[PDB]
């Protein structure tokens, strides 16, 4: 049915319908405008009028302008054809390559999996990255808080994750830019092309891109994480995959929700956040989980407002996180890449019960010896000298050449299997390689290459 | 058409539906929406009824028909719920089919007054040494579990549930403890993993799980504790004993604050409404010990509160402390050091539990209480050298793994060794190893003494002298 | 020299614990100021 | 005649009347309830409609439900047969012992004693509690307030005072439970039966009990203090006798008011409180008073939200008191019980012309040394005591001993301290702190002064140590 605009106040538009009203969350299509303008129903105001949030600018709108009820929430292209493409919150291509020709479309508002669909199986999603797999492993269906600003190799880590998960497991990735800076959205796209995770010439792309740029209205930036989620849900629920979902930034998801709540006249809660802060977060996060079909695992870049970890935004987000990856400038300036702080990064599945007994012991041994090395930095005996040289070789063996940084450097990038990582750090703790030099452990893959780097350079 | 028994939605979109009609609806009556959602008549006004919706409001539209149920908001109660996972309304979410419960209780029923009650006298055994010895809990008591995120809060509750298996396998209904775990605001995966754990431990059969998770509408999270409490009161008022865990009340308060701000009620501290204390007070007052004329039953509550950075002086933490009968405080710094359970002894309190401790435990734990209080200021001259030596070894006995809660007599045996001075010559780093080796010895060899302590609930002179010889002869036998 | 080493070790530890305590007070006050200002604005608007 | 309910939200019920409108404060009776449901008229809204506050739950009320005007405010039993009994907000027996057959009733709203009725009599009431007796003594017929955050020691202190004052007192007591733990009422009731201050077989009871606890809706919690007061007012005026009034906890009165105010739609005041916080408190507190006609020694426990003494509730309460005992969480955490802040607890009778120069001098001397210790906390927290001058080290050592000698085992807290309770004569309190200030025990270890009664116990304790 066709309604009529009765109010326009910024990105808030009221629409009157003569017959049956569109349910809350339904997408409405504004008639007679150059590009596509979607309005999402937020409230039934009474007297046949609904209040909506606009997905694009509202300038030029006239009272009485015709509006079409689509019959459903925002529906976007889902399938293999999303891989390598960039779409917006309403599923339109924004890479100037034409339609995204999927054989299915899906609603962006979808209930989180039910209790009966839950998997109790705790499984490590092997990334093939030594720092991560050993000390702060990712859990299938889990959420990982990615910390650190820029210049700490964030994007290269992201691209290698996409590369590795597709290579090792056979699962695809989805990148949701929530409040994406248009300049940085362009950079990321072309960097992904260079690394090979996006291929413009064939169907081998490993990521689907979903962008909600900063200059878009609150409604668009609030819903774009859901759009990305919906693309990921196809690969899990229709193709049985272990999918990766990147959300850059989770705070900007919260911020956009606060702005939408403000625009709808809802009274702000503590610190100015929306009263629906926790439910806004929960209805989104709970869709990221392990089910019987597969799993969506999510890496979420975290901004901490005012560096206050007790701020409602990070505090509410932390409730949903299972692990952290802390990218550090101090680790970067030491030349160790990835620049992951091996002591600050933690994981809930670092447990002798979930991961192997062999996994837990070695990782606890690596943690202890790195902390003890920092203790001995202030100040040695034969036992202390042995723990110092062991730890310095451990610091270097945590570094890794990436497959994504192969054309830039020329150095062969490495994907290291889990058991190869565990036994590598196990052979250093035992002092089996304290017979061999130190810098042979810097920027290598499996331990067999560190032995060969000592065999060649002797 | 029937404006007395039915109404039409006027507006919806702030968690509240305004409904025209329903002229005969009661305050706090459950109503039913066309979509199948339920709601509570909150606001009776001259021209409309304000309805709180127990589900997603996307499912309600202007013009939808709303029907009276004639019933003040209630839930199914009874033994049929044991072994089941239900939502806040008491509907099965575990796919195990219908729940047979015929009786129902109002979720908002006021707690028993002064006269129906009697002082808590019966032990509610957690099987956790630190708790049962130093922070004892009685049946009828409310004992807050409080601490920062990931400090071991839920683990206290889970081990307590698992512990009851030994009584519940018996035939004496008075000694049994039926359990209710209320999940509020949690991840669905977390709850699923929880039931799996309980099932593996054969504890699920005497447990009801009520779940309103992170993606459930705020009014469902608000409701969940009250629903679970009514399921608990069924046992309390049937002359039996129930234990309820609210995990957690911080998230419930957040859910209520959402509802309250959307209702445009004036906020105060941290934007919480002025009735946020009452939200928790009316709930926890319902955990009670009944006198014999009322059947002698009880409901024990373990509410959970999450602190930010160890700050117990904040609004919601202080509110709940001012309600419960003491707290178990879990500390990040202790958890970080590997002290598990991460219980701060000095800061933890049981206001009413000492009368609900067996004499057997009252004996060895009172002297441990003294020896730890004399250790919390000395932590070298010989006068303070003994106080430090004893305190570190006693602290080692307070360490405990998960999922293996201990019989009270087994707890009394391990604490006996440290208090009487059978660990003094042994090094602190080897106490944990000694304890497990000593426990398997007394279980395998001396069941007669452990059985007698369990039955009598006391260590007599015969039991004391007999136990003296066993620990002496094992200490000489224990080498490395 | 031993006593100075000792006392300064303890002082640096006491300073550390005070930094944490003060940072927590700072941030509670920081949040409370924002919340209070907002409640005054909301009350005036209502 | 009859009214009809037109609106219900929580404790607030609007009622329309066709003939004759009840004045403000009148008790209305809701028809058809299983237990008596009273609505108190708060406002006239216009159009023959009144806004009321319910004294019990409003669940089950329907628009159109009949309401009758009783023609009076809430009236309760007053007199000798309230003694030994427990009543609720509306004066109903809640002890299962049948009717309270008093000869008289009284409205729970009465006007405060006028200025002409005031007594200026100021006589010390010795408690045997060292901190109180020394620094901020209570007065007979005076208004005493016990301030404290959650769990710091308000109720233990009020219970110790009932133990130390009431037995030495010759008259009646009234205990009002206001928004506190129902199980604390059960404890008190049965302990009074055990001790015999309540006798179920005879007319010899010396205590009247009134309860409206934290299980009650806010209308009941807001009015129950008035119910307690009314019972005490009778004993003060119609018997001209010395009355003790204990209230736990008076904050709950103001909090309940905040809850109803939110439902009445008032524009809120600071921190979300009712705009009427101070006047509401004044109209209630001004009735809690001694008059020329009779004495009320009142002791009110005062909860402190989030430990914030500047919160409008506790902040407004101070000026209603003659003596204040302010408890501190920091002090409790150091192990000092009772957790009294010796530099924030005051009394009108702390005056050399009242307590004598010796008492006054020792008190002020103790406070000076404690304040001198306090304003060194900044430097001590960083560098420790070893950096201070010899002069300052002396003041720190004595202040720490004084801090400890201010602690005391309570008869009521024996389970928690592990020590037998102690009551110290005033002269012994003065002498003990006098000797410490003089440096007579500079040689003794600090821990010797912890949890003792008289100074001789600190000497004996030190002798056992070395």
């Amino acid at each position: 049915t066709t309604g009529r605009i009765v109010a326009v106040i910024g990105a808030v538009v009221d629409v009157q319908f003569d017959e049956g009203l569109p349910p809350i969350l339904n997408a409405l299509e504004v008639q007679g405008r150059e590009t596509r303008l979607v309005l999402e129903v937020a409230q039934h105001l009474g007297e046949s009028t609904v209040r909506t949030i606009a997905m694009d600018g509202t300038e030029g709108l006239v009272r009485g302008q015709k509006v079409l009820d689509s019959g459903a929430p925002i529906r976007i292209p889902v399938g293999p054809e999303t891989l390598g493409r960039i779409m917006n919150v309403i599923g339109e291509p924004i890479d100037e390559r034409g339609p995204i020709k999927t054989k299915q479309f899906a609603a962006i508002h979808a209930e989180a999996p039910e209790f009966v669909e839950m998997s109790v199986e705790q499984e490590i999603l092997v990334t093939g990255i030594k720092v991560v797999d050993l000390l702060a492993p990712y859990a299938k269906g889990g959420k990982i808080g990615l910390f650190g600003g820029a210049g700490v190799g964030k994007t290269v880590l992201i691209m290698e994750l996409i590369n590795n998960v597709a290579k090792a497991h056979g699962g695809y990735s989805v990148f949701a830019g929530v409040g994406e800076r248009t300049r940085e959205g362009n950079d990321l796209y072309h960097e992904m092309i260079e690394s090979g995770v996006i291929n413009l010439k064939d169907a081998t792309s490993k990521v689907a891109l979903v962008y909600g740029q900063m200059n878009e209205p609150p409604g668009a930036r609030a819903r774009v994480a859901l759009t990305g989620l919906t693309v990921a849900e196809y690969f899990r629920d229709q193709e049985g995959q272990d999918v990766l979902l990147f959300i850059d930034n989770i705070f900007r998801f919260t911020q956009a929700g606060s702005e939408v709540s403000a625009l709808l006249g809802r009274i702000p809660s503590a610190v100015g956040y929306q009263p629906t802060l926790a439910t806004d977060m929960g209805t989104m996060q709970e869709r990221i989980t392990t089910t019987k079909k597969g799993s969506i695992t999510s890496v979420q870049a975290i901004y901490v407002p005012a560096d206050d970890l007790t701020d409602p935004a990070p505090a509410t987000t932390f409730a949903h996180l299972d692990a952290t990856t802390v990218l550090s400038r101090a680790i970067a300036e030491l030349g160790i890449y990835p620049a992951v702080d091996p002591l600050d990064s933690t994981s809930r599945i670092m447990d002798p019960n979930i991961v192997g007994s062999e996994h837990y012991d070695v990782a606890r041994g690596v943690q202890k010896i790195l902390q003890d090395y920092k203790s001995l930095q202030d100040i040695l005996s034969e036992e202390d000298k042995l723990t110092v040289s062991r730890a310095r070789k451990i610091q270097r063996f945590l570094s890794q050449p990436f497959q994504v940084a192969e054309v830039f450097t020329g150095h062969l990038g490495k994907l290291v299997p889990l058991k190869e990582t565990i036994k590598g750090f196990q052979q250093i703790l035992a002092g089996e390689y304290d017979h061999l030099p130190e810098q042979a452990f810097y920027m290598v893959g499996p331990i067999e290459e560190a032995v060969a780097k000592a065999d060649k350079l002797a | 058409v029937d404006l007395e028994e039915t109404g039409r939605v006027l507006s919806i979109g702030d968690g509240i539906a305004r409904v025209h009609g329903l002229r005969n609806v009661q305050a706090e009556e459950m109503v039913e929406f066309s979509s199948g959602l339920k709601g509570m008549s909150l606001n009776l006004e001259p021209d409309n009824v304000g309805v709180v919706v127990f589900g997603n409001d996307k499912l309600i539209k202007e013009g939808d028909i709303v029907k009276r149920t004639g019933a003040i908001v209630d839930v199914p109660v009874g033994e049929e719920l044991l072994g089941r996972v239900v939502d806040a309304l008491g509907n099965a979410i575990d796919g195990k089919g219908p729940i047979g419960s015929k009786a129902r209780r109002r979720v908002g029923l006021k707690a028993p007054g002064i006269i129906p009650r009697i002082s808590v006298r019966e032990p509610m055994q957690t099987g956790i040494k630190a708790v049962d010895s130093l922070v004892p809990i009685g049946r009828g008591q409310r004992e807050l579990i409080i601490g920062d995120r990931q400090t071991g809060k839920t683990s206290i509750a889970i081990d307590t549930i698992i512990n009851q298996k030994r009584f519940n396998d018996g035939t004496d209904e008075k000694k049994k403890l039926y359990c209710i775990y209320v999940a509020i605001g949690q991840k669905r995966s977390t709850v699923a993993q929880l039931v799996k754990r309980l099932t593996d431990a054969d504890a699920m059969k005497y447990t009801i799980v009520v779940s309103a998770t992170a993606s459930d509408a705020a009014p469902l999270q608000y409701l969940a504790p009250y629903s679970g409490c009514s399921m608990g009161e069924y046992f309390r008022d049937n002359g039996k004993h129930a234990l309820i865990i609210y995990d957690d009340l911080s998230k419930q308060a957040v859910a209520y604050r959402q509802m309250s701000l959307l209702l445009r009620r004036p906020p105060g501290r941290e934007a919480y409404p002025g009735d946020v204390f009452y939200l928790h007070s009316r709930l926890l007052e319902r955990a009670a010990k009944m006198n014999d004329a009322f059947g002698g039953g009880s409901l024990t509550a373990l509410p959970v509160i999450e602190t930010q950075a160890g700050d117990v002086s904040a609004y919601i933490p202080t509110n709940v402390i001012s309600i419960t009968d003491g707290q178990i405080f879990l500390e990040t710094e202790l958890f970080y050091k590997g002290i598990r359970p991460a219980i701060n002894v000095g800061l933890s309190v049981s206001r009413v539990g000492s009368a609900a401790q067996t004499r057997a435990m009252k004996q060895v734990a009172g002297t441990m209480k003294l020896e730890l209080a004399q250790y919390r200021e000395v932590a070298l001259d010989a006068a303070t050298q003994q106080l430090l030596s004893r305190g570190v070894r006693l602290t080692e006995l307070l360490k405990q793994g998960q999922y293996s809660p201990m019989a009270i007599e087994e707890q009394v045996a391990v604490i006996y060794a440290g208090v009487r001075g059978y660990l003094d010559k042994l090094e602190p780093s080897k106490i944990t190893k000694f304890e497990n080796a000593f426990l398997s010895h007394v279980i395998s060899q001396h069941q007669a003494l452990l059985s007698k302590i369990r039955t009598d609930g006391k260590i007599s002179e015969e039991s004391d002298a007999k136990l003296k010889e066993i620990v002496t002869n094992f200490l000489a036998g224990f080498e490395a | 020299q031993s006593a100075r080493m000792t006392a300064m070790d303890n002082a640096s530890k006491n300073a550390s614990e005070m930094i944490d305590k003060l940072t927590l007070t700072f941030n509670r006050t920081r949040q409370a100021v924002i919340t209070k200002e907002l409640i005054e604005i909301i009350s005036g608007a209502a």
